[PDB]
């Protein structure tokens, strides 16, 4: 349960799982109620904001 | 006292709940924009425990799809612009305990001793969703004041819960009951969303 802390940062998190965007619809659903600019790292995908 | 309850059905009792209703809403809304008459209002919400207690006596030892059910529902119809302002009024109260206290709030306040500025609070009430602006407004201006920069938010937000912490849990208790005995009313459906 945290041994795979260490994947969400890289930027090829969706390689077999089909959905390739399990990045970008996490960021709207939680999003203003958190931080966006900093879950705009913590999830890797960089220049997002 | 079967009896007894269909005299006040058949009496001239709704159109005074209505008024009452009407004139709950403005004060409990006025008295709110200012600290110094913040007394008064405790003992206002509690003419509102000893009202809505009484409609669930009319409500006890009810049928399904009942004749006194359908009046219940009936006169919320004719006030309802008036109702949810009450349900609206809780919605604030009831989130911004949790605005404040979110991490993504603790960006904006820079100040070691805790206060916070106003234009600052507005930017994050915009920041986030929901609040409608207008509401906004509402809420600064229900806020404290001096040097326009001193809104102490711990306590701001506790000063409505205990006081409060009624009402709210007996008007879930009115809503869950009449959602029960009358199960298809298109009417009763809108107010359960608000």
């Amino acid at each position: 349960g945290q041994w795979d802390r260490l994947v969400l940062n890289t930027p090829s998190f969706p390689s077999n799982y089909w959905d390739k965007f399990v990045k970008r619809k996490v960021l709207d659903k939680h999003g203003d109620i958190f931080g966006r600019e900093r879950i705009a790292e913590l999830l890797g995908m960089d220049l997002a904001s | 006292c079967t009896g007894n309850q269909q005299s006040l059905a058949h009496s001239r009792l709704w159109d005074a709940v209505v008024g009452f209703l009407h004139v709950f809403a403005h004060m409990m809304m006025k008295l709110a924009q200012d600290s110094s008459q913040i007394e008064l209002l405790k003992e206002l919400l509690d003419l509102q425990k000893d009202m809505v207690v009484m409609l669930l006596s009319l409500l006890e030892g009810n049928v399904v799809n009942g004749m006194i059910a359908r009046q219940m529902v009936d006169m919320l119809v004719e006030s309802s612009s008036n109702v949810e302002m009450i349900l609206k009024f809780f919605d604030m109260f009831l989130k911004l305990k949790d605005i404040v206290g979110s991490e993504a709030f603790q960006d904006y306040v820079t100040d070691p001793r805790g206060l916070i500025s106003k234009k600052d609070f507005q930017k994050a009430m915009d920041s986030q969703k929901q609040f409608t602006g207008p509401e906004i407004q509402f809420l600064l201006s229900c806020s404290e004041a001096d040097e326009n920069e001193m809104i102490n938010f711990e306590e701001f937000a506790n000063r409505f819960q205990e006081p409060a912490r009624d009402i709210g849990f007996n008007v879930a208790v009115l809503l869950t009951n009449l959602s029960e005995h009358v199960p298809h009313d298109p009417r009763l459906r809108n107010f359960l969303e608000l």
